[PDB]
């Protein structure tokens, strides 16, 4: 699991079906570190410090095991800088 | 037990009024020989006679029309698994 | 004293007979009647602990065949600070 | 003319209401005191008077409003209400 | 338009209660003089005028908004309030 | 045009719905909102006969799938003047 | 933007987690929370057309289970001039 | 206190409610910011913390209420505001 | 025999002197 | 208020009772306890007809399951003037 | 002892009565303000203190007096009294 910062959301109207109503979001591990787009299983706002998973983790944490994701927040960090 | 279960047992005043849990000792109970301060001692003062819902919550079993469906292609992240949405018109977003 | 009784009732007739009955019936001070929406009206005492639990036990045996009849009876002995600035000081 | 006794019926909706508070003030010397709307549909309206007066007040006001529009939901009397209650009772309706 | 007779009409929703309304203008020489919302989705609109005038203007809005949205709650006339009924009653609408 | 169309709605989601649906099919003025008490909300249309026809079917066809839904559809082609003073001139 | 995204809850603790949710989801500025009537909440949302709908699809999503629930999730892309004279602008 | 983590519990009835705040406030370090009354019963009590401090309180209060009354209805906790949202949510009771 | 409103809301109306 | 009503008892207790629920219940005015002898107690009350209506009869059924009971509840309307040289005051 | 409630124990001899009012006041603290000899043979004890202990100490004392001589009549609690019901009750025993 990786440490990111949410930089601001990200809308694609034509995504697969499968997607769901998931919203996405912009992360980076850093300001100026390259972009990462992270389904957002919890509910976070720009600034917030979250914490991702990928790979085969990031399916179910973002709702089942078929879910086409790669990257999901499931927690946002109590205290971090 | 010492208190009887959550279950079974409804308390007539809740909160540090309550009576599940027994309590041995000078509490402040009164046994059926005592008399006063309630029941048809408070009920019995005041004349009353009797006589013979529209909201959110009553309202959620509302008989519906059909749920709209969509036979539109493409990709445009057209879930059909999740909440309904509704476009203008009724139509299934 | 300063614990806190309430009692909620469905419609204002009972609410107001509780009062009656929780004021006769120990030393206890009504402090207020809340209009909560929907038909529930709620009335507040506040007084000695002991003073409090026989008002809101006279009040709940009153109330309780009036009108649409009682909702709730509770007793807070210890108002946290806190919940002060939501409840009403005079009726 | 006003007096010590409290009476109160209380109906859903407000003809019912209405026709008990007509029905009150022609059956005796009793004052109203107020028209409150509860919510959820209740309305509640109060008179004050004589012990006699509210009695006999309140039993026309009962048979009165029973079979008007939803009908009556309570009908109390209260010879002499404790003198907390007078506060959060109404003086004149509104 | 002259009388101290009272209308009263109480329907659920305001829809009803305009359809009340205008029947009751149309049928007879009465006054509308307010329109309640009582609560709870009940809505009473009053009218006032002679004994006559307020028995057919009633009888005429009553039959109108019967089957209009979710219907008629009561139809009552007084022919002659009490005075301290007025003070509960609207003048204007 | 003076005629008045009326729809009725459980929620205020339809009603709004119900309102864009009957503006945009024919030419009528919105003149009102009400939120009437216990979930019901009413929207007032004016506009001549014929208009007001076309839009309250299409309001009533339009938000009947909305939230939970209709409760009435309703039109008075000939409104009397002493009922334009319950009803709301401009939103 | 000039769509219009709303969301009807049964209470108003759903409503504030739709109205977060949306928020969250999709660049929009909550303009209203109208407490309808009968236990009824609306919150008004406005934006670019995807926006509202990204939102409106998220904030369906996250208060379904809150609560008392969902009434509805509803948006429009165009609305009529007329209908803005019934909208909020700000929320209260 | 400081933090912007928001706790709500929606109840049936006013009485629950402050039972419920009152559970919250006791349980952990929590501001009471507003009771807000719903409309057709619901009464809705909403502290703000930080996130652990709303997470034991809102627990608290979710068991406490819930035999009180006409019950609990909801119990929510979120971690972070937007401040979208703050426009909406009442600062003191 | 005698049309017009007063043949209306038969059994609907609760202030006549009928009803009373 | 010169109406009078009684309630005669078996025992203090009831009549306790019996004078607490009267005043509490109606405009009434408590003008004595007496021990007449034997086991009975009697309280009396003053006021108006009505007021004293009310709490006579609240008196009566809130003494009559409390000990040995209730013996009399009574109500003059108007009292002799002769009779208040036997009826104490106060 | 300050305290508004009231207890009140009635009994049939002198005997159950003084039991009653040691149970009394052992269990709680009531302040004993009165025994009175009724006539008959009833005797009255009666006790003021704060609620919670009133109610104790009159369930203590119909417990104890229960079987003593001649037996228990009432008992019974007021929480508040009338303030015109002060009048008859006795400040302190005799
Ligand atoms: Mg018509």
């Amino acid at each position: 699991m990786k440490i990111m910062q949410v930089e601001k959301t990200l809308v694609s109207t034509n995504r697969i079906a499968d997607m769901g109503h998931k919203p996405l979001l912009v992360v980076w591990e850093k300001p100026g570190a390259p972009r990462q787009v992270a389904v957002d299983a919890i509910g976070c706002i720009p600034g917030d410090w979250v914490l991702c998973v990928g790979s085969s983790a990031a399916r179910e944490a973002a709702g089942s095991k078929s879910y086409p994701s790669d990257l999901t927040i499931i927690g946002i960090i109590d205290q971090w800088n | 037990l010492v208190c009887a279960p959550r279950s079974d047992q409804m308390d007539r005043v809740s909160g540090e009024g309550k009576e599940r849990c027994h309590i041995t000792g000078d509490d402040w109970s009164v046994n059926k020989h005592i008399t006063g301060t309630a029941g048809q001692w408070a009920s019995g003062r005041n004349p009353s006679m009797r006589g013979n819902e529209t909201s959110a919550f009553a309202n959620r079993n509302v008989p519906k029309p059909e749920k709209p469906g969509s036979k539109i292609t493409g990709s445009s992240g057209n879930d059909t698994q999740g909440s309904l949405i509704t476009y203008s018109g009724g139509a299934r977003g | 004293g300063i614990a806190l009784g309430m009692i909620e009732t469905r419609g204002l007739v009972p609410a107001i007979e509780a009062a009656d009955a929780m004021t006769k019936a120990a030393e206890v001070r009504l402090v207020g009647r809340q209009f909560v929406g929907g038909g529930y009206v709620t009335v507040l005492v506040r007084g000695e602990t002991g003073a409090v639990n026989a008002a809101v036990r006279a009040g709940a045996d009153a109330c309780e065949r009036v009108g649409d009849g009682l909702v709730a009876a509770h007793i807070i002995a210890r108002v946290h600070s806190e919940v002060e600035n939501i409840l009403p000081k005079a009726p």
